[PDB]
């Protein structure tokens, strides 16, 4: 069934799953046309497919072609990422294919089944955690190979970067999600945190910069003051 | 007009016979049923008054031999049988009959209800619904699975129809996967019409013989047949418009029917309210969005 903070340790165990985000695949700009009517222009936008064990994000990107001449967008971007999804298992080799599929979003539960029905042992599941994965195009270089794309395309990363040489699959989930938590919560601060000494980059190879164990313990705080800020600059506390 | 004797009433018992009921006491003078209709399945039902738990009857059709009833204190059940000698029968009834030890089909000229209820089903279709091939007349009860809540135990007693499920290969062309989900056409007209029960006749049949079943004994998985055979044609954005015009003829008769106090556990609120206000069909079911907005708007 669904996944919360009972059973959160099973995210970390040996078995293949994935997370399947889908709240960048539709993404528009509002506007006024000339007669003073709304309209809408789609950008690009991006499945974001997440191992949790080992930080391999596969990163479908959407390019707006794929809404030319349909209606219903964004119902039909349910159905075209549970499309993609399917897609991606069926590329993965036997042993690399996932035992389960999570998806953050519970009106992505009957698109994905359907799709997956030629996999009935591939479990799909809902989640009660509010995971802050809509957050992924506040990441520089993610935002920039989709707006980039020309086509449609997939690109592989590690969300972790070499994170995990140190540090658990547990902990570098936690420190994934505050950081977009954070990121999504206030994403001018977060951003300023994150770069403000220059001394510390990003590799070319990289998404986030190359802090030692020591500054990420500082980062870390920073981004919890930031997002309990937010918190009572929301609700006057 | 045909007749289903009974060899006594050892226990008391309320009998139905189609819509219709009557109470029989204990060991009371009770020699069967007489002016039966020709040209229709009957369906006779019982409820012990001492363990309401199990209503149980027997599908039947006097066209294809005569049948009577005998309490079996064994087995604690009224059995519907067959005898086989024509005269041996034609006397017993005949007799019973000049007595007045019988009940009369109490059926009102005006009253074309049970045809309505009936109108495509057929004893030959039910038989194969309901496995039992040495009798020509079929038990069913409250308790009996379906084989799809099997899948999901013994298969001799189960009720055996078809299986339909909007979440299964057979549903959902590759390739196809958001269009057939949210219009059911290809399922309703090739897969099941043309595939399965190669007609809308015996499509409804198996909806009639399910909604009764689940009337008449409480059965839940006939319930579940019936609203997922609505739903199959509701969910469809393609269908014959003579197939629209019978199922809310159907429908209708079976709201009518319908016990006004066994609404709550009858009728499925999701289904009716995705059929009648949501789906492809909402507007094609006059007669029987008027008769559940009536009768059943706490429903709604
Ligand atoms: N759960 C995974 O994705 C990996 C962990 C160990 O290497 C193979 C499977």
């Amino acid at each position: 069934g669904a996944m919360n903070s009972s059973n959160y340790a099973e995210l970390f165990n040996n078995d293949i799953k994935l997370f399947v985000d889908d709240t960048n695949v539709y993404r528009v700009t509002v506007h006024k046309t000339f007669e003073g009517n709304v309209a809408t222009k789609a950008i690009n936008g991006c499945i974001f497919t997440l191992n949790p064990k080992t930080g391999h994000l596969f990163l479908k990107i959407i390019h707006t072609s794929v809404w030319a001449g349909q209606k219903r967008l964004s119902q039909l971007a349910k159905w075209k990422t549970a499309e993609e999804v399917s897609a991606l298992v069926r590329s993965l080799p036997k042993e690399e294919q996932p035992k389960q599929i999570i998806v953050t979003r519970k009106a992505m539960l009957d698109p994905l089944e359907v799709h997956m029905l030629d996999f009935p042992n591939i479990a799909i599941r809902p989640t009660e955690l509010r995971l802050p994965f809509s957050a992924a195009m506040s990441i520089d270089k993610l935002s920039d190979v989709v707006m980039k794309a020309t086509e449609p395309q997939m690109v592989l990363f590690n969300i972790y970067d070499d994170w995990l040489d140190r540090i658990s699959s547990y902990t570098a989930f936690s420190r994934l999600t505050l950081l977009l938590r954070a990121l999504k919560t206030n994403e001018e601060s977060a951003k300023m945190i994150l770069l403000s000494d220059p001394t510390i980059t990003i590799k070319s190879y990289h998404l986030w910069p190359s802090f030692t164990d020591e500054q990420w313990i500082t980062i870390e705080s920073q981004m919890r003051d930031l997002i309990l800020t937010e918190y009572g600059r929301k609700y006057n506390v | 007009m045909n007749t289903v004797p009974f060899t006594s009433a050892p226990i008391e018992v309320t009998i139905g016979i189609d819509q219709y009921s009557f109470n029989v006491k204990e060991n009371q003078p009770f020699h069967g049923i007489k002016d039966i209709p020709i040209g229709h399945v009957h369906v006779i039902h019982f409820q012990h008054a001492d363990n309401s738990s199990m209503r149980y009857g027997y599908w039947f059709d006097c066209r294809m031999g005569n049948f009577y009833i005998q309490y079996d204190p064994k087995d604690g059940l009224y059995k519907m049988m067959e005898e086989r000698d024509g005269a041996k029968f034609e006397n017993i009834v005949h007799n019973f009959k000049e007595r007045q030890m019988m009940v009369s089909y109490p059926k009102i000229d005006e009253d074309d209800t049970w045809y309505n209820l009936t109108e495509f089903v057929q004893m030959d279709k039910i038989r194969k619904i309901v496995r039992k091939d040495e009798n020509q007349f079929s038990y069913v009860d409250s308790s009996m699975t379906t084989v799809q809540e099997n899948e999901l135990s013994d298969p001799a007693h189960s009720l055996n129809y078809t299986v339909i499920n909007f979440k299964s290969r057979e549903a959902i062309r590759p390739g196809h996967e958001m269009e057939d989900f949210l219009d059911k056409s290809y399922y309703l007209n090739t897969v099941m019409l043309q595939g399965i029960f190669k007609n809308s006749s015996n499509y409804f049949g198996e909806l009639q013989f399910a909604f009764l079943n689940a009337m008449f004994f409480g059965n839940y998985g006939s319930s579940l047949q019936w609203h997922a055979m609505i739903e199959l044609i509701c969910s469809s954005a393609t269908v014959p418009k003579h197939m629209l015009d019978k199922l809310d003829e159907i429908l209708y008769y079976q709201i009518k029917t319908l016990p006004e106090q066994y609404s709550d556990i009858l009728l499925n609120e999701r289904v009716w309210n995705i059929c009648l206000y949501s789906s492809f069909q909402k507007n094609s079911l006059h007669n029987t969005e008027k008769i559940m907005e009536n009768k059943y708007p706490e429903l709604l």
